[PDB]
């Protein structure tokens, strides 16, 4: 071990360095403020046309429009406001485990157990969808996709790597290397510059786009992490993992900020996101339910129960108004 | 025929 | 995308006759299809529709009864059998596609036409007050549609459609819903309304938007076009 | 060789220098946030049911 | 005496469990090949029951009530037959039926019901014995395919499923068959009379009432 | 609602093909394809009709048989073998020849007794194969079995070394009530493994139609 102990004392340094800037806790500032009083949400729209189990939901940026994908084979495109479908692509593989609209509205994207991203164009003529692109480079099943703009992509994968696509090629363009384990989760910060993914380390990670280079690391889960998601501000980010806890971090004091979690709950996450303000944080759950937190107090407001199996994906609109949840009983259920 | 009770003729 | 029709040329009154449209391009068992005629020295008049699997006709009333529509999916073509013909069917049948779902663009593509010779109260009536306006090269024009009934559904959408028919051709789609650009249009055109009074606005005129504007309505059933107004050098 | 080791002692004292802040400083924005954008999140005050889409249309 | 005193009551219960199946299976639930038969069983005890209920206080009424009683029965012969062809040829079952096959099998069993209905509607009426006959079809066919099924399991292969085939075939023959069997039978030989009030008119009527209870749960809610 | 009522009709001739689509792919048979590598799968595969994952689609008896292959997959197993719930059964190819190189069988039966004792397969079929048995009874007659299994006190002969080996494979699933372990004895030139595939899906199919006709 010639230069194998340096790196011990330097993650010790960092490691005070951090907890040096440790004046107060989020608890003793937020224990000024009033609660939320209770949280009481109820579904709206119920959408009936998948086979199997449902593994991805995207939201539009209309926030009317919403793409789902299932293990039969079959991407839908609903119509949130009056649960009609406007397009059911039928792709060449079973097996999807991820999918996402992109922001403009003329592509969707979709991959699974094919090692394969495949990118689907619904705005063309002669009247059908047909698959814009298919993207091969990866070495293992695709967990996440994002769209940064019409021709650029991000792509998450078990083997490792997280890169990133250009469509009109067919290339990558940077490979984000650095988790020892497979990646479950990305997210894009608001302005999309910097993206944050968490792997199976019990770890997540913060990605710069323009140079490719892992700035931060985060730690403190003891399982793998599931979900990830940036908070509107742009400056935190919340998880999920198989600890039935999440946390609340912070980029500028690059340390964890807050724990949510209840000793009734045993179970692991499988999906999170946000509110439009910054202050419900959406759980969803293998209980067959999602919860709701205060983002600020870390207690519990309301739950959501109306699957009859595990909750896979959960989503917000841009506006806020709504939010989407698509579970293993083939349903999605929208709650407002 | 002549031996139905009441129960014996439906219409 | 092709759409070429056939049939017609010289027939005598009360006979009968059959055109044929053949499509070569796009996917004709997911588009509507209209037949939609015009007359020598008149304008456009929608004939008869067909929704996509054939579970939905619809015609006028100059021609119900004495007209059907047909599809044949396996070998793309649309068939209109007319029978009685009178000395007031002689006219240009255009085919029209049309694909209907949240976010789509109607009447996007017109056929080219087969000539034709033959030797009520409800439906909203479209006037354009204007019949003619001379603008020189590089002027601002505004062309004025009314409408009988409110085009502004209860649902966010007016159903308002500007076309543009150059002389010797088809007509083209220019706007649909009154506030949105057909693709292949350049951005000089935009259109404004209330409900009642619409208006269209041909900005920095060039040497090419020459020809007749017709607005039209998508409302209710029948469907009705305007008078037509002329725009000369 | 022993470079993927070597790496990561780069890569952490890259990370090792950078600015943080205090954690009162983040917390308090989070506050603020919060509070500038409260009135704007039909979640957490239910919007009346002239506005919501999702009912009547 | 007033043994009617309960073939009311064992109708507010059974027509309770089968209000309960009518919109637990066809509301939050899948319809599978066996579910609409099922379903239209509950349809068939819910017009059954009720007209028990309404009679049991104390018209025209009889007609709906008979409807309902043969309709239930042929769908209770139809799904021991359906169950039977599923372990013969399986493959076939799989791979090969018409998927509204089901569909069309209740609208003609719908159909062969109120038929027989309106041409009783119209010495000269042999039509009791054509009833009887239909009656004892349906028996020889239920009992019959429960035996293939029953010879085909311990013969050959490698329970609960002997114990429910018992079940199954001890009722709608000892409950649910000897009401209409000793209804247009009794009406054109018998002389006697007392017992025809005595255990032949109450317990036909509460055997069957019992039987009507008891099938949604041995085939929706046992399971 | 001229033009939203052609939208409704719209998503009622898609919905009636996805119904169509789902009734077709209701009617296939499904085996997972798993198994230690290097072991007789890529023989098994050819046996038949006949990137991430590959599938295989063959028919036989009027009877569709898809067969998923996800070996060129390494990665974490728990975050996709979840996937591959409600399949008809699983095909678990072991070879017998591996007794001597590298304790290779004994990650076989890890591999069988973490796969079978799955709380997703708790009553999936698994249909067992042996590929390898040619060159087996030689290896056996040049080498006794004590490399493998120090506890085996039998004679040195194929019918009892085969049997032996079985036993350890058929005794590591925790659930004797509620899935079956068919096996078989596979060599290279025999072509009846289609037959011994199309006979335990049979049975597999006759006990589904038992739990879904309701039945015990």
């Amino acid at each position: 071990d010639q230069l194998r102990q340096e790196a011990e004392q330097l993650k010790n340094q960092i490691r005070d360095a951090r907890k040096a800037c440790a004046d107060a806790t989020l608890s003793q500032i937020t224990n000024n403020i009033d609660p939320v009083g209770r949280i009481q949400m109820r579904t709206r729209r119920t959408l009936r046309g998948h086979l199997a189990k449902i593994y991805a939901m995207h939201w539009g940026t209309d926030s009317r429009l919403l793409v789902s994908a299932s293990q039969d084979g079959k991407l839908i495109i609903w119509d949130s406001y009056t649960t009609n479908k406007v397009h059911a692509i039928p792709l060449r593989s079973s097996w999807v485990m991820t999918c996402a609209y992109a922001p403009s509205g003329n592509y969707v994207a979709c991959g699974g157990l094919d090692n394969i991203c495949s990118i689907y164009n619904l705005k063309t003529r002669e009247g059908n969808v047909r698959v814009s692109r298919e993207l091969a480079g990866h070495t293992g099943y695709l967990s996440c996709c994002r769209f940064l703009d019409d021709n650029q992509i991000v792509t998450s994968s078990g083997d490792t790597t997280c890169a990133l696509w250009d469509i009109e090629t067919g290339q990558q363009t940077t490979t984000f290397t650095g988790h020892t384990g497979d990646v479950m989760s990305l997210s894009l910060a608001p302005d999309t510059r910097l993206f944050v993914s968490g792997a199976c380390d019990a770890s997540a990670k913060l990605w710069d786009v323009r140079e490719g280079m892992c700035r931060q690391t985060f730690t403190g889960h003891e399982s793998d992490i599931n979900a990830i998601c940036f908070f509107p501000n742009g400056n935190a980010f919340a998880t999920g993992s198989d600890d039935a806890t999440c946390r609340l971090f912070d980029l500028r004091a690059d340390q964890e900020l807050m724990t949510y979690s209840h000793d009734n709950i045993i179970c692991g996450i499988t999906s999170v996101s946000f509110s439009k303000s910054g202050r419900l944080l959406l759980a969803g759950y293998d209980d067959f339910n999602c919860n709701v937190w205060d983002a600020l107090k870390a207690d519990r407001a309301g739950v959501l129960a109306g699957h009859d199996n595990r909750v896979s994906c959960l989503g917000v609109t841009d506006d806020g108004m709504a939010v989407a949840t698509g579970s293993w009983d083939s349903f999605l259920k929208i709650w407002n | 025929p002549e031996w139905w009770m009441d129960y014996q003729k439906r219409y | 995308v092709q759409l070429v029709e056939s049939g017609g040329g010289l027939v005598q009154p009360g006979g009968s006759r059959k055109l044929s449209c053949s499509a070569s391009g796009f996917a004709f068992s997911s588009f509507g299809m209209h037949w939609v005629r015009q007359a020598p020295e008149k304008g456009l008049e929608w004939v008869a529709y067909i929704s996509s699997g054939s579970g939905t006709i619809y015609y006028a009333d100059t021609v119900k009864g004495r007209f059907t529509i047909s599809r044949d999916d396996p070998k793309n073509t649309l068939f209109l059998q007319m029978t009685s013909l009178r000395s007031e069917d002689t006219a240009m049948y255009y085919c029209v596609r049309s694909i209907y779902y949240y976010g789509s663009s109607p009447f996007d593509f017109w056929g080219q036409g087969t000539t034709l010779t033959v030797s009520g109260s409800a439906d909203i009536v479209m006037t354009q007050a204007t019949s003619s306006v001379p603008v020189t090269p590089g002027e601002s024009v505004s062309i004025s549609c009314r409408s009988s009934k409110s085009l502004l559904h209860s649902n966010g959408n007016t159903y308002l459609y500007w076309f543009l028919q150059r002389p010797g051709q088809s007509p083209q789609l220019l706007i649909y819903r009154m506030s949105n650009l057909a693709s292949g249009v350049p951005d000089r055109f935009s259109g404004s309304g209330s409900g009642t009074a619409f208006t269209l606005t041909i900005s920095r005129l060039e040497a090419e938007d020459v020809g007749v504007y017709y607005c039209m309505q998508h409302l209710e059933y029948p469907l009705t076009f305007g008078a037509g107004t002329k725009l000369e050098l | 060789s022993i470079a993927q080791a070597r790496k990561l002692v780069e890569q952490l004292k890259m990370e090792a220098n950078i600015d943080r802040i205090k954690v009162s400083k983040a917390a308090a924005d989070l506050m603020a946030y919060c509070e500038a954008h409260a009135k704007e999140d039909p979640l957490l005050t239910p919007v009346p049911a002239s506005e919501n889409p999702f009912r009547e249309k | 005496l007033s043994l009617t005193v309960l073939t009311c009551i064992v109708s507010l219960v059974g027509l309770t469990g089968n209000a309960v199946v009518l919109w637990l299976l066809g509301c939050r639930m899948r319809r599978n090949a066996f579910s609409i038969y099922i379903l239209n069983l509950a349809a068939a005890d819910f017009l059954f029951l009720s007209g028990r209920l309404i009679y049991s206080l104390l018209k025209i009424l009889y007609p709906v009530m008979m409807f309902s009683y043969f309709a239930g029965l042929s769908f209770l012969s139809a799904v021991s037959t359906e169950r039977c062809l599923s372990v013969l040829w399986p493959i076939w079952y799989r791979c090969h039926r018409p998927t509204h096959l089901s569909a069309v099998v209740c609208v003609l069993l719908w159909a062969l019901s109120l038929l027989r209905s309106i041409l009783e509607w119209m010495w000269c009426q042999t039509s009791d014995f054509i009833t009887v006959a239909w009656l004892i079809f349906l028996c020889v066919v239920l009992c019959g395919s429960s035996l293939v099924l029953l010879i085909r399991i311990l013969c050959g292969s490698r329970t609960r499923l002997y114990v429910t085939i018992l079940l199954t075939v001890l009722v709608f023959l000892l409950c649910g068959l000897p009401f209409g069997i000793q209804f247009f039978l009794f009406l054109w030989i018998h002389v006697d009379r007392e017992v025809l009030f005595c255990h032949v008119h109450l317990v036909s009527i509460f055997l069957s009432a019992l039987n009507s209870s008891a099938n949604p749960i041995i085939y929706f809610f046992v399971g | 609602s001229a033009e939203d009522k052609a939208a409704v009709e719209r998503s009622k001739m898609i919905d009636r093909n996805l119904r169509e689509d789902g009734e077709k792919a209701a009617r296939e048979v499904k085996l997972l394809l798993l198994g230690a590598g290097e072991s007789g799968k890529s023989t098994i595969v050819k046996q038949m009709k006949i990137t991430g994952i590959v599938e295989t689609h063959f028919t036989f008896k009027d009877l569709h048989f898809k067969m998923f292959d996800v070996g060129g997959q390494r990665s974490e197993r728990k975050k996709w073998i979840h996937c591959f719930e409600g399949v008809t059964a699983i095909i678990f190819c072991v070879a017998l020849s591996d007794y001597d190189l590298v304790n290779r069988m004994h990650e076989s039966m890890k591999l069988f007794d973490s796969i079978c004792n799955n709380k997703w397969f708790t009553d999936t079929s698994i249909i067992l194969f042996l590929n390898k048995k040619d060159l087996f009874e030689e290896k056996i007659k040049k080498s006794p079995l004590t490399i493998c299994y120090p506890e085996y006190a039998g004679s040195n002969t194929y019918e009892e070394a085969a049997a032996y080996i079985q036993c350890q494979f058929e005794d590591l699933n925790k659930r004797k009530d509620t899935k079956e372990i068919y096996t078989h004895f596979t060599c290279a030139t025999d072509t009846k493994n289609v037959q011994f595939v199309f006979d335990a899906v049979t049975d597999v199919i006759i006990k589904n139609n038992l739990k879904d006709c309701g039945l015990f």
